[PDB]
């Protein structure tokens, strides 16, 4: 062992087959008696926005953190003029289902306050970057389950049919223990022709905004709340939630659908309210982590297709404090894509692929100007990316084999970059992932578009990510970003003691 | 830990289904050579290829406009009066070669040069001067006359062993006031020198520069052989004094090369011009350029004997070697790899040699 | 390749690769013909798994000046096999051509 | 494609780098053969088959 060119220390370890011998414990699970649940219904909902109200048992009852909203619905579909064609049944097997994930992509924000200081989160762009990213195949299956939540692959449901991965499709034709795709996702039809169509059900979806959480394990549940009210306000355009594929509409740019109504019947949402032992208590003020997403967008004139390139500029900002996380994606404009359904319905949720980024955080430029396109992915997946290589930057080349047709390209989802600043970016010393002070950014990139069907006019973006502490005590909210003092941060004893990625987890 | 112990690397025989061998070794040892190769230089005695498979040449297509892929850089005249013949340059035929090989595609705009396959391969001075005598024969009669008079040819004499020059003979002899000439393309000059040749200024737009002279001026007359005695002789003819082997020679250098030893990676010289720089590093062991002169044959076999003294490469970590790996090239200007062949009647035999450092240096 | 770091005391990461920009082409054999239908087929040809790696005798690297190598052709279809679980097959691996013959 | 030799890494673990080199460099030899790298299917032949 001292037989290296330092000497090194030894330990011996038992084979797993064999302690046979250590020490043994029982260790008994004690929680607080009285685990209960129930739906708070929603106090004054309406087709415009909807919103709850509840108010936890008293001081010393400790609600927990996953909270979820079921919702029941009706639709109808009507045939228009003058596309017919008109038929078959207006449905059909492998071209219709809800978005991914239904409510969420039409709320416009999500406002929840705590214990009354309020904490809020715009939904409607900012849950898709977030969706792809942390979530792997055994926690996507789980709580993430209960709205339809498949990720949409190519850059067009057009092309996507009849393949047994298509995004949209029944739920036999779905391999054995995967994702099944979104079509599978029931609710019942009351008739279907041509001429006309309606369905009715209900579908869950789980609140998003941290604090409350989506990922399978537990943190101690908010306590001791006093009080606690959400409210959701959603998009007048609402068509959003059903989404169709293209073939099926006729040449001249004819759709089979439009037009069609929504309808909501009043809504729920279950809390769920635990409290402890008779002999242990909770301290009367705690600390819990306290995240904050935001959202910069920049749009442009110039177009681009159906697969030219192009580089942009980002809008110089001024950021408050480094932020723990940022996403990078550009996609396809919110501008249009609410003006004319058929389209609105329509189009996918993939975005540009990446040829490249050049980034400048302050006072240096030229930050990952060399990097190819490749090493994006790289560092995006160690961040639980998730998605392969294929389809970020995503072409495919699909070849047919007849004498003698040409052999069709595929255009296939998209890439979106993330970085993390200490990981990734590298603070200068004195500086690290929570201090606070004026940096400013502004991230230059050149992007194709790869979808063979449509011209684009592209919006990129920037969601950033703070990281702090926010205590609740009855009633109170402080919160504080940067806890974190530069000559505090400096100093920095370091413990060899605790790993990364354990710290990995308690994400984001 | 003793002090030197040699290694013997052979390389046996192997074809595909369609005949062609690796002329690469490659084992695992089933026990190390060297206990510790950090005390040991390794150098190399007595390596040995057969290079009974190499092309004599490949000659050089002009790169475009060029779309057949088979008229060459090369060209020849003649002239009477004179009125002169625009050369016909040399057009590289299949099937006096091959025929049984596919042809490349001539490189419009794109790149313009046309890579080398296996097919541009010519082996013999037989099967290349056959070639130069299709086109001047084919030169020839743009520009006829006077009266009866065949065009020259090229020959090489085995043992001789130097080409040669046959043409008449009361005309066309260069003292005669009459002479018909002939001419080259400069290019193909590197070959046919040295005949006795006229100089005329370099590469001329038009063709034509360079004069072989067949007037004697010598010890110089020649007959037959395809008919009984007669005087004057026959046809002049004019034996290149050099005897070269020479420029003709495609092989321009031969690299064992292997990546396995500890060994020190030396840089190889590339044929680039723009730019040099750019040392690259790789393994290099042993490699030689063809010694002139050994004398044909020194085409049916290379061979390097160690002469002295002791030439050195490193050796550098402390891994007990488990491996020996060696490959072998030859390559030609532009420098192009292609990995040695072994012909189907030999063995291909290098040598080897680990010193204990501590008794050659301090 | 020939690479040294830029500068002092500069830590160097440990995940290491290289692209190669190449061409092919495919030639009938005048056998059997015809020979009707496209050379190049749907669901029938593609890249062997993982190719650069595969068709590579050997490759070496010295890391200042004390050699390492390793023999990639036979080595690798077996080390491929495992320790692979689907969460890293779908990662850093997924660059080159990524799938097993089963 | 990715370089598979230890001590460099390919499964998604991270683990320390390599300082304080001084110069590190690769070499690749190609295996003679060159075809290997494309698959095919032993139906389309088919029936000879060449």
């Amino acid at each position: 062992m001292s037989n290296s060119a330092i000497p090194l220390n030894v330990v011996a370890v038992q084979e797993p087959r064999l302690e046979l011998n250590n020490e043994r414990t029982w260790v008994v699970v004690k929680g607080g008696q009285q685990v209960t649940y129930y739906p708070f219904p929603s106090t004054s909902f309406s087709s415009n926005q909807f919103n709850f109200i509840c108010n936890p048992p008293s001081a010393q009852t400790v609600l927990d953190r996953l909270v979820f909203i079921q919702v029941p619905y009706d639709i109808t579909f009507t045939a228009n003029p003058s596309h017919a064609g008109i038929t078959e049944n207006l449905l059909q097997p492998g071209r219709d289902a809800f978005r991914a994930f239904p409510i969420s992509s039409i709320t416009n924000t999500l406002n929840a306050t705590i214990n009354g200081f309020p904490v809020n989160i715009e939904l409607a762009q900012i849950i898709h970057a977030l969706s792809r990213y942390h979530t792997p195949l055994k926690v996507k299956n789980g709580w993430m389950s209960m709205q339809p939540s498949f990720e949409d692959n190519y850059q067009s449901y057009r092309d996507a049919d009849g393949a047994n991965n298509n995004p949209l499709g029944v739920f036999t034709s779905a391999a054995g223990l995967s994702e099944l795709p979104r079509g599978s996702y029931t609710m019942n039809v009351v008739t279907n022709t041509t001429t006309t169509a309606r369905i009715t059900g209900v579908l869950y979806e789980q609140v998003f905004l941290p604090p409350f959480l989506w990922d399978g394990e537990q943190a101690g549940g908010l306590a001791n709340l006093t009080s606690l009210t959400f409210n959701w306000v959603l998009n007048n355009n609402l068509a959003r939630i059903w989404s169709h594929s293209d073939i099926t509409n006729d040449v001249s740019g004819n759709s089979t659908i439009g037009s069609m109504n929504i309808s909501f019947q009043q809504p729920s949402m279950y809390l769920g309210f635990v409290t402890p032992r008779l002999n242990i208590p909770i301290p009367p003020r705690i600390t819990y982590p306290y995240f904050k997403l935001s959202r910069y967008t920049t749009q442009f004139q110039n177009t681009l297709a159906p697969n030219a390139s192009s580089t942009f500029k980002s809008n110089v900002v001024q950021l408050d404090s480094i932020p723990r996380k940022l996403y990078l994606f550009v996609k396809q404009s919110d501008n249009v894509i609410y003006q004319n359904l058929n389209n609105q319905i329509t189009t996918p949720d993939v975005f540009l692929q990446i040829n490249n980024l050049n980034l400048t955080w302050n006072n240096q430029q030229g930050i990952l100007s060399g990097a190819s396109s490749q090493n994006l992915y790289d560092f995006s997946v160690q961040n639980g990316y998730n998605k392969t290589w294929s389809e970020f930057n995503g072409v495919t080349q699909q070849f047919n084999g007849v004498s003698g047709q040409p052999t069709k390209v595929i255009g296939l989802e998209g890439g979106i970059v993330c970085l993390e600043l200490g990981k990734d970016v590298g603070l200068r010393d004195d500086e690290a992932e929570g201090v606070i002070g004026n940096f400013n950014l502004q991230v230059q990139m050149t992007v194709t578009n790869t979808n063979q069907y449509v011209t684009v006019t592209p919006d990129m973006y920037i969601v950033a990510v703070y990281d702090g502490t926010l205590v609740i005590s009855n009633t109170s909210a402080m919160a504080s970003i940067g806890v974190a003092s530069k000559e505090e941060v400096l100093n920095a004893r370091i413990t060899h003691g605790v790993s990364y990625n354990e710290l990995q987890r308690i994400y984001g | 830990e003793p002090d030197t112990v040699y290694y013997d690397i052979l390389i046996p025989f192997k074809p595909n289904d369609q005949g062609f061998s690796p002329a690469i070794f490659q084992a695992q040892l089933t026990q190390p050579i060297v206990h510790n190769p950090s005390e040991y230089f390794l150098s190399v005695v007595r390596f040995s290829i057969p290079t009974q498979n190499i092309p004599l040449t490949i000659p050089q297509i002009q790169p475009y406009p060029n779309t057949n892929v088979n008229n060459t850089i090369y060209s020849v005249s003649i002239g009477y009066n004179g009125t002169y013949s625009s050369q016909n340059f040399v057009q590289f035929d299949p099937s006096l070669t091959s025929p049984n090989i596919p042809a490349p595609n001539a490189p419009t705009v794109t790149s313009p040069n046309v890579e080398v396959t296996p097919y541009y391969y010519i082996y013999d001075y037989s099967t290349f001067l056959q070639m130069i005598n299709t086109a001047l024969e084919n030169a020839f009669n743009e520009i006829s006359a006077p009266v009866g008079a065949d065009a020259p040819f090229f020959f090489y004499d085995s043992n001789t062993e130097k080409i040669s020059l046959i043409a008449q003979a009361a005309y066309y002899d260069r003292t005669l006031t009459t002479p018909i000439e002939i001419y080259c393309n400069v290019n193909l000059f590197t070959f046919f020198d040295s005949i006795k040749h006229i100089g005329l200024g370099y590469n001329t737009p038009t063709g034509r520069d360079i004069l072989f002279d067949v007037r004697f001026l010598g010890n110089n007359y020649y007959q037959d052989p395809e008919t009984a005695p007669s005087y004057p002789p026959e046809f002049i003819q004019m034996q290149q004094e050099y005897p070269t082997l020479s420029n003709w020679n495609a092989v321009k250098t031969i690299q064992l090369v292997s990546n396995l030893l500890p060994i020190n990676k030396e840089s190889i010289p590339s044929f680039r011009n723009s730019n040099v720089g750019i040392i690259n590093a790789q393994g290099i062991l042993a490699d030689f350029v063809p010694l002139v002169t050994n004398g044909p044959e020194a085409r049916i076999s290379i061979d390097f004997v160690a002469t002295g003294p002791w030439r050195l490469i490193d050796m550098f970590g402390s891994v007990p070697i488990y491996m020996v790996d060696l490959y072998v090239y030859w390559t030609d200007q532009t420098g192009g790899q292609y990995l040695i062949n072994i012909p189907p009647g030999r063995i291909l035999t290098c040598k080897l040699v680990f010193i204990k450092k501590s008794l050659s240096k301090y």
